[PDB]
């Protein structure tokens, strides 16, 4: 079925780099936006960014400005997003889950959405945790 | 009400011959329509807005370099290369250097150096593309009749009230009708594009300011792009115009960093245009546009009223606009009921003989207590006059003594209507209110010239045109026969008139 | 560095005051009129070399407004 | 950047209650808004797409509404399933902003 | 034949302008009653009663009966300036495009 599928559980040192892979199923890969969405234990849920599996393109948000890439495999089908420059504020769990309309390249947003907007395949949660 | 004292209403009126009017509103000033019948109103443009924006180029103005890497080459072993080149956050550039003995190289005669530093940057100037799509014009209007002190500034009740009303237009939704119960209808259909000219310009966003430029204007200057793609470390383009590389007498080469230009691109700026807010609703300023004004029914209300016989007291002397109309308030008590008043004036006090132009027409009262107040205002004529406001015996005058001559008024219109020409382009053709022959055919006549014009001296700027004026005058007179001469004066008087419009 | 577009090029001719029109309508005279007290040396050269041009008396004072203009602005 | 702000904090009901969840944002959203329920570290149950629409697989309970910038989710009955803790997202403009959270519990 | 069909008529999306200029609408028709005819009109005229440019697309239609059918419409306006009009008389909403060419 349609289903986006990550990686497991990491702990990471203070200054590293994490990173989470996102595995698609049952849908054309290159057909649905993958957004990237943090969530600390307390607050609420809050999005890191969207990678387009076609081409690789990328964007994010202004709290992450230089600290996160996204790249892709479009051969296993897999999204891997790197966090670099961890804090202790960046243990969280990490989402990832396809935007839908993906027609060309980045984020799409006058034309339609809903319908899993991005609210279906989010794999699992991955908990990452920043300490020594 | 709502356009006394603005200095740029004008009036239009048409004789009978349907509903059509076509008012052009400008932004800054309103604009005024009356008929035989249908109560006049005053629309003005109070606020533009374009919603949603995209992002182009940022810029960066002003730069801080950190460490300075060298990596200096011998005459031969070629060219230099410098590690820490090769990521997109330094920015360098290759010179060459003496690099002779008592300085390692044993071949003296030439070396060379790629001393270079890292590009990072605070305060970025953050373009915006707009589109024509999806902006909002914010046209709010009244009519005459009731309202004292109007005025603009409570507009919250008012719009409650049945005076004032308030139309949004989207060119998503050009066709507008607003109620005005007991007025009427009010079909604005108008033109959300042809106004500004819109996706030429662009939304700058400085420290906390914001303005629109032309966009071949953004595109052209000389600092940093970001590109306009986001997150990650931004990928600055260009890098090379705010750090400067100069080189001791021969060797040493060093890296300026050239701070901000802030100032620099303000007084670089000098004829774009501000806009005020930026919130996910960018809102701003001076942009016109166009309205067919349809006004099917605007039923008067105070036809079927009574006219109502008491004292009439003013409060205001009766003062004069800049136009010639004059505002006159009028309250009173004694009598009751929603009344019309009298509100004519005269050359003598012993014939009523009402002459002169009625602006506020079938003017009304609100039924209530002691002093109504109620403000209308009038066109008396070129002379001496007489307004008379109360009905017998105790009827309230005026001397006014307009001051201002019948051809003065003509000239003081073509002046008015050549800065609608100037400042417009063609859409000052059809502010000539009706669908005639010389309004189409000048349309059309100055659509061309108005476009060979703008596309032979496009934005000849202000001493430019100036002078470019005085020689095309001076090639105007000078010579050969008056086809060639007429046309250059023509064009010298177009520029140098250009020159007279709107400088003060 | 050198931010060249002057938008003065692209000005907008709207029924508002522009950003800096009343500074901008004296600033390239007062710019000539800084320059030619500063280089006072250069009218007697511009008319030297401006009668040498046209032969006509009337196209002398056109190069020497074109002369005087180009001297300090694009130079 | 684009506030969603979600009312109330949290909530409690019986079981078959109707409840009404707010959203307002700063900004013009148009209709641009969705709603999750998540339960508790598990893969969620849907609710809403583009502030009005349910999703094919979804109970009829859920409904949502909303026209400028404030939006309305109701449940017509609450069930003993549905403790989750509710979400409303903006779509517009890009740094997608989700609410703070609402949470519910079993009377 | 496929009669009149008197509806309501909202946007989809924000209509456009092709390079080889042509406008591209997209309309829901609220999804009031089958497969019926839609027509739509440029008119340089007050909002209804004067058709100018030429319709691209023939017999434009609506398929389904339900809510939201999405008929896009290719349409090729005069070059000065225009409205767009669908189907209604009286309840519908109008554009303006001008052509610029
Ligand atoms: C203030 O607003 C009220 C609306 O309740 C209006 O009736 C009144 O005339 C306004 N006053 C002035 C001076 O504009």
């Amino acid at each position: 079925e349609v289903q986006l599928v990550q990686s497991g559980p990491d702990v990471e040192k203070p200054g590293a780099s994490v990173k989470v892979s996102c595995k698609a199923s049952g849908y054309t890969f290159t057909s649905n936006y993958i957004h990237w969405v943090r969530q600390a234990p307390g607050q609420g849920l809050e999005w890191m960014g969207v990678i387009n599996p076609r081409g690789g393109s990328t964007a994010s948000a202004q709290k992450f400005q230089g600290r996160i890439t996204m790249t892709r495999d479009t051969s296993t089908s897999t999204v891997y997003m790197e966090l670099s420059s961890l804090r202790s504020d960046d243990t969280a769990v990490y989402y990832c889950a396809r935007g839908g309309r993906a027609l060309f390249y980045d984020s799409y947003t006058t034309p339609r959405d809903g319908g899993s907007w991005w609210f279906d395949p989010w794999g699992q949660g991955s908990l990452v945790t920043v300490s020594s | 009400i709502r356009c006394i004292g603005v200095s740029n209403r004008d009036f239009v009126e048409g004789m009978s011959g349907g509903t059509w009017v076509d008012v052009v509103l400008e932004h800054g000033g309103c604009v005024t329509v009356m008929a035989q019948d249908k109560p006049t109103v005053d629309i003005e443009l109070v606020t533009t807005t374009v919603s949603n924006m995209a992002e182009v180029r940022s810029y960066c103005y002003e730069a801080s370099i950190s460490d300075m890497a060298s990596d200096s080459r011998c005459p031969t072993q070629g060219e230099a290369y410098l590690d820490k080149q090769s990521d997109t956050q330094y920015v360098c550039k290759r010179t060459l250097v003496d690099r002779g003995w008592g300085n390692g190289c044993g071949l003296f005669g030439k070396g060379s150096l790629v001393t270079c530093a890292k590009f990072a940057c605070s305060k970025k100037m953050t373009g915006k593309s707009i589109q024509p799509e999806n902006l909002e014009y914010r046209i709010m209007l009244s009519v005459h009749g009731s309202q004292h002190s109007g005025m603009i500034v409570n507009d919250t009740g008012h719009e409650t009230d049945e005076n004032r009303a308030k139309v949004e237009i989207t060119p998503n939704s050009p066709r507008a009708e607003a109620t005005l119960g007991g007025f009427g209808s009010l079909g604005l259909d108008c033109e959300p594009r042809t106004g500004l000219d819109f996706s030429d310009l662009y939304y700058l966003t400085m420290n906390n300011k914001h303005w629109l430029v032309h966009k071949e204007w953004f595109h052209d200057i000389p600092l940093p792009w970001h590109a306009g793609a986001d997150t990650g470390t931004p990928h600055w383009n260009n890098k090379e115009a705010l750090v400067e590389f100069k080189d001791a007498h021969a060797k040493r080469q060093t890296v300026v960093v050239l701070g901000s230009q802030e100032g620099a691109v303000h007084t670089a700026l000098a004829g774009a245009l501000e806009a005020e807010m930026d919130g996910a609703k960018g809102r701003l300023s001076s942009g016109h546009l166009k309205c067919r004004l349809k006004m099917d029914k605007l039923r008067l209300k105070g036809v079927s009223y009574s006219l109502c016989t008491a004292a009439f007291t003013f409060t205001k002397i009766p003062a004069e606009t800049l136009h010639g109309t004059v505002t006159v308030e009028v309250q009173y008590a004694g009598t009751d009921g929603p009344c019309k008043v009298p509100a004519q004036m005269a050359v003598d006090m012993q014939t009523l003989t009402p002459v002169g132009r009625l602006i506020t027409a079938n003017p009304v009262i609100t039924e209530s207590t002691e002093n109504s107040k109620m403000m209308l205002e009038l066109d008396p004529p070129f002379g001496d006059s007489y307004i008379v406001i109360g009905v017998g015996e105790k009827k309230i005058t005026h001397h006014w003594h307009r001051s201002g001559s019948t051809i003065g008024k003509a000239f003081e219109a073509t002046v008015r209507g050549a800065k609608r020409m100037a400042v417009l382009g063609d859409t000052a053709w059809d502010f000539g209110s009706v669908g005639g022959a010389l309004n189409s055919l000048g349309k059309g006549i100055h659509q061309i010239f108005g476009a060979a014009f703008k596309s032979l001296f496009g934005g000849m700027s202000w001493f430019s045109q100036i002078l470019i004026g005085t020689l095309l005058m001076w090639l105007g007179l000078n010579t050969k026969n008056g086809s060639i001469s007429l046309m250059c004066l023509a064009l010298g008087g177009v520029l140098i008139f250009l020159s007279t419009a709107v400088s003060a | 560095a050198v931010t060249l577009p002057s938008h003065s090029t692209r000005k907008l001719q709207t029924r508002s005051q522009t950003w800096l029109e009343s500074r901008e309508y004296t600033k390239h005279l007062i710019r000539v009129e800084n320059w030619i007290f500063r280089n006072p040396g250069f009218a007697l050269a511009a008319a030297a070399i401006a009668w040498l041009l046209g032969s006509s008396t009337s196209q002398k004072v056109i190069y020497l407004v074109m002369i005087l203009l180009i001297a300090p602005a694009y130079s | 950047d684009i506030q969603l702000t979600q009312s109330p904090s949290s909530l409690s009901a019986s079981v078959g209650d109707r409840v009404t969840f707010t959203c307002q944002a700063s900004q013009d959203i148009r209709k641009y808004l969705n709603w999750y329920q998540q339960k508790p570290g598990k893969a969620p149950k849907l609710l809403i797409y583009d502030a009005s629409n349910l999703k094919t697989g979804v109970p009829s309970r859920f409904s949502g509404s909303g026209s400028g910038t404030d939006f309305t989710f109701t449940i017509s009955s609450l069930q003993p399933e549905d403790v989750a803790t509710y979400y409303c997202q903006q779509f517009d403009d890009l740094p997608i902003t989700f609410g703070q959270g609402t949470r519910l519990q079993i009377k």
